[PDB]
């Protein structure tokens, strides 16, 4: 099979707990899970993404989804990609959503 | 057609396409009897598919996995050609074994 | 033809096109019906459809998805190219079962 | 035929088409009775619309909302290219109900 | 025929075309009854425009919207590819009404 | 033909094209008259031209605006392509009323 | 069907209002509504308008009207769009204007 | 066929073509006299060239205006695709008054 | 009709008159007009402008005149158009110029 | 044929081609005349070159003017697509006027 | 045919295809003696395989690794054109083994 | 023929093709010779090449100024395309005097 | 034939081939004696291969070192288009011994 | 014939040894070798990889192997080739491995 | 034939061709003495080789001074494409001059 | 053939070719006498070879230097296209040689 | 006709007159006149020619010749070019000299 | 005919001559002669070489040959042609040599 989506991704936010005395305590907690596609950019998009002051490491394409937020996080085979910039609907036309992304070290959980 | 025999002729390691092929194998089988006209039948009554309808269900099986309304698809660094109809020397794979209708 | 057979046989695993399907497949049995001039009935009176059939209704309905009156669409990164008629090899599955019309 | 179960058969779920498939449906379902020379009329003289009909009814609907005089277009991120013809495998959905006139 | 019945069968919502429809629709019928020899009247005296000639009416006016002399245009980021004839396919659905010259 | 009816058949608002039109549709006039070999006169003698006839002056005069010589042109960020002849279906307009020379 | 211009938005203009006594309100108010296609730039646009002092980040495309000023607002889809530059006829044959615009929150009322 | 009439059929307001046309135009009407064998000479005995013949001679001597060993030219930003032959429209309206040589 | 060069457009120079004791009051009269073509240039050479001190507005195009200067004005739909650079003739073959310019403010007159 | 007549026929206006006209329009006129077996004499025996031996004439000079060995050309700015033939409605001028051999 | 005979005519040298090439050489094998109608026995009575038929089994093996729907795929900088059918210079090596089914 | 006259024919200014020119224009002279099976000889007994010659002689040794074994060439901003035939216009020069050969 | 005398024909220097050659020139060789259906004996019974079968043997081993599944390869500054078919002028070099089958 | 990957190279780490009263040295050993094909950067990406602080010399292409790491070292026909950057799977399939790299003068070994 | 008459035939003024020109002339001469089974001799025996034959050895010389295995090339700011054939322009050059085999 | 003559006709100086034409030249002697059945042996006994098959074995041994399964190739900035058959005019030098098989 | 060179240029050199005392002045004099292409440069080489200390404003293309030296000065129609750079020989072939310049005023003579 | 090598170049390299007494001398000695196609850079290689701290003036194209050195110097037309850089061996496939340099006057010998 050839589809368009064949990875599984994480969205996760950060979401505050409160319990007892007076609590300040923020932790990622999982929002929803998609079928994604991430892919590297390419070798030309490369030099253009090191004259930026933070340098831009995937491009995400999902189905598009109003739950999506610029501050939110996804996990992805285990590892923690963080969003550059706002998420970008293709067109207009509410089909299929483009984030920007970069790796920020391992996942536990 | 044993379904583990089909993902050995065509180089498939997980169990992705198992569902698909546990549905698409026999209603293959059956269609090359159909349309050869032939049960495929030893001296014992014993049904004994031959080599070439093999060949022939496996590469039609990994043939239908694809969309049937495209021929071509592209999302930013990979992009995709696929062909329109089965190729004539899949087809040929029935060949010697037609029968005419009765 | 039930719909979660066609499910498994394209390979759908949600649920977006039920609508869709439930609406299609009995409207394509009953026009393989009306073109091979065949009710698809055993010996004892019974509705019996062969397997070419079977596929014949799921590859097209897979077709007819897409938009009768567009060939091509690209959208900025991602683009489609779309096929025009039903391939020759997806309707020669009805040809061992035509009969002439009375 | 009903503009809801054209709306299924076409995978609308808004209502941004109802003012032109109300107008439209009924024009291509007597455009079938005077092409095939059949006004669909069963033992009890009812109107029994074939499921042949019907596929082509939705499918002529939805090729008809293109722009007649327009075979490409293009806005900066986006592009279509369209069909100028009916494809023959939509036209062949009247054929084994064609009568000749008298 | 009714200028907003043609309106509605193109899905136009503004009156920016009213002074060429109410101008091109009126030629069109005449040249529809011209074309097929037929003045298209019933058993009591009365004209009664079948939908087929309805169909290509709206269609041939939607044609003959575009400039005649031109093929294809670009403006910045905008281009347009235009269609050269009128499709077969329209022209086709005055073919069950034509009656010989006498 | 009247001048303003022809600008209101081809979607022309000013006066930039009036001293052409007022050259270019008599000539069109007699041209189709001497073509058809028809002088289009009705029971009383009087001048009745056919709604065809009108049809193609208001188009061949369309095509005539371009260069006879060019069959593409482009600056900066405008392009167009330019058709060469005048389409089958614009010349067909002429055929209900053909009579033969004398 | 395929429409050129699919969206619906609003062009607002910054009016004064004076009552009783000396007033300085000013108030956005609406001019009128058109047809209209808004876009997000393209992949390759984005790098060129990281080098700007206000980065763009919509296209929107209209037909042509006169009445459009550089100094307006657009409200689409609940949210504010501000002008960046000048409108621009395209190839001056009054047909279809262009405007370049970023996002500035979301709108009341 | 005076000079100003055909100024006023190719939409030409300067005087650049002025010294071409006072040269070109006679010589198109004797080649259409000596094509045609048609001297186009009335009852009375006078000379009265019919439209065609004028819709001709404009168009040919607008044709000729290019370069005779040139199809394409590049300049910077500006372009030109030229047409090679005369085309079979403008050549065909010499046809209705031809004649055999005697 | 198809024309290459739709518009018309008002070219202008700068000279002097005196009357009656000194004087040093310069005008912008009018020298000559001309058919032309003026575009907004395109959505590549916007980027490319903006990385200038002078930014470029407008590509003009007209037949080939030696009597167009580089200190000259052009008055353009009750606007005013000042010339960037020198005009150039296209290819070196004495028949189209192109003259570069930017928007000025209206025009009185 | 005199040279300022070509040189108004070619729209010419300096003395750049003066020295190839001078010798090129004769050899012309010659071959005319030996290609079409006719002298062009009339009635007092006196030369009258009929109206499109001068139009071929002027049209083949102004071909005759490219390089026989090349059929384009580009530099850095400026690009060239040469015809290779001469078009066939230029060698249809001489057409009214061909005799046999004796 | 030995698989490691079949891996030195291919050069390959890891074990990555032995799973394929074990099941897909057999089979390859009958439909060559099921395509010829030769069992190719020599005459003591044992089985002695041509070479041509050898050539043959090796390269269809090596055909056959391919994705049977897709012509062409892409992937950043590396991409690949597939070949759709078996050459004709590879199933022509049966031919001097050909008989006659009896 | 003159070696300064076919210089006047082809345009040339300078002396870079003189010592190729004096070469190559009496081969072509007697090749027109020995093609057409025709001295060139009139009533008295003197060599007279008619002008068709000429033109002929003048444009094949401007052709034959290129390459054998190049159509194309480039060279960082300069590029030509070169003509592989002589065309058929050029050789038509020697039709209207060919004889047969003895 | 000798590898090393295949290797002296095909410009190879290095020991990479060596494995595959060992293999596919015996069977080359015999190929070639099936399909002229000639053992290649000279008077003495000793086998003389012609220099024909030498160089067609040489020239099919050469050919057979590419992929049979792949018309063209690309990686980023390397690419490849590859023939699909043995060339006729090669297997036209055992035509002059073929023989017919007893 | 035509190898994707006519080369052969070695992989190498960093790895430390310990013997006897306190140890601190440490090694680069072999991990393992593949076959590769490592390609000198194109005329048109070198004035690109000049407007870098580390200038990339060489791309190396590889089977998928999550072996692969960021702080690893390649031997290739005696000389060593250190990386840049972080190795890219493309189009995330898992089937070939980019790594960008530079020249590090000769091997001893 | 000399080497200098071809040399200034073929505008070479360096000696770069020298040795390749000497070896391949005579050797192009023998083959049209050969092609035509003419042995180009005049009435007192001696050798006259005719001018057409002439200009075939100069431009087949130059023809042949190509890579034959090569159809395009490029390096970097230079790029070449070649002819694969000799033209029949070129191969024209023996005609007159042909002689049946005895 | 002496192998110095062969590297005089193709323009060769080093030595990187000479263990290549040592082995192919003797072969496409014996080829040239296989293909027209011609021993070429003159009056007293001796082999003399004419001049054709002199050309034609020079040019096949370098048409035989490139790759037999590779149409183009690319690499950085450097390029080559290949042909991909014997062109036939370097096959056609054989013909005034050949005779029947005995 | 549809020449490659249809120009006329001058080529000048500086050059020393010495008369009766001791004498300094030098003047520019003719070498030689060739046939020309003068060509203003492109709309896309402009942007790329404002990005120099010395910008670039014409491409003189003439047949190779080894008497053209780069402290030349070439007058055409009535004004001096002066050279930027060294004149170029196309690809080494020794056919088509290219050489880059810019206006520098009229010329008096 | 049409060669891909029409150039004849010299390679030399920087050795030492000690006699006598103590001696520190260097001399540029001639290694080999090879064919070659000597390129200047294109017109649009030159504008991307103009930002450069050494510009480069031509490429060197060669059959493949381990000889070369990226310290040694090539004598070509009487020109003395300096290095820039290391060679580069066309993908990897050891058949053409690219060398960048640039001209540094008149040869004497």
């Amino acid at each position: 099979m050839y589809e368009e989506f064949p990875d599984v991704i994480t969205f996760q936010s950060y979401v505050e707990q409160s319990n007892g005395e007076g609590g300040k305590t923020y932790k990622w907690v999982d929002e929803f899970t998609a079928a994604a596609h991430v892919q590297p950019i390419s070798q030309e998009e490369y030099y253009k993404a090191q004259q930026l002051q933070t340098p831009i490491g995937y491009n995400i394409y999902t189905p598009y989804d109003d739950r999506i937020d610029k501050k939110m996080r996804v996990i992805y085979r285990g590892k923690i990609v963080t969003f550059i910039g706002d998420p970008v609907d293709l067109s207009g036309l509410q089909e299929i959503t483009r984030i920007k992304g970069k790796e920020d070290g391992a996942y536990v959980g | 057609m044993d379904i583990q025999r089909v993902k050995r002729l065509l180089s498939i390691t997980n169990d992705k396409h198992d569902e698909y092929l546990t549905e698409m194998v026999p209603l293959l089988v059956e269609f090359a009897k159909d349309e050869c006209h032939n049960p495929f039948i030893d001296k014992d009554g014993n049904e004994s598919i031959p080599s070439g309808v093999l060949i022939f269900v496996a590469k039609a099986a990994q043939f239908y996995m694809t969309n049937a309304g495209l021929t071509g698809r592209s999302m930013d660094t990979v992009s995709y050609n696929f062909a329109t109809e089965i190729p004539s020397t899949i087809l040929k794979k029935l060949n010697p074994y037609r029968k005419m209708a009765r």
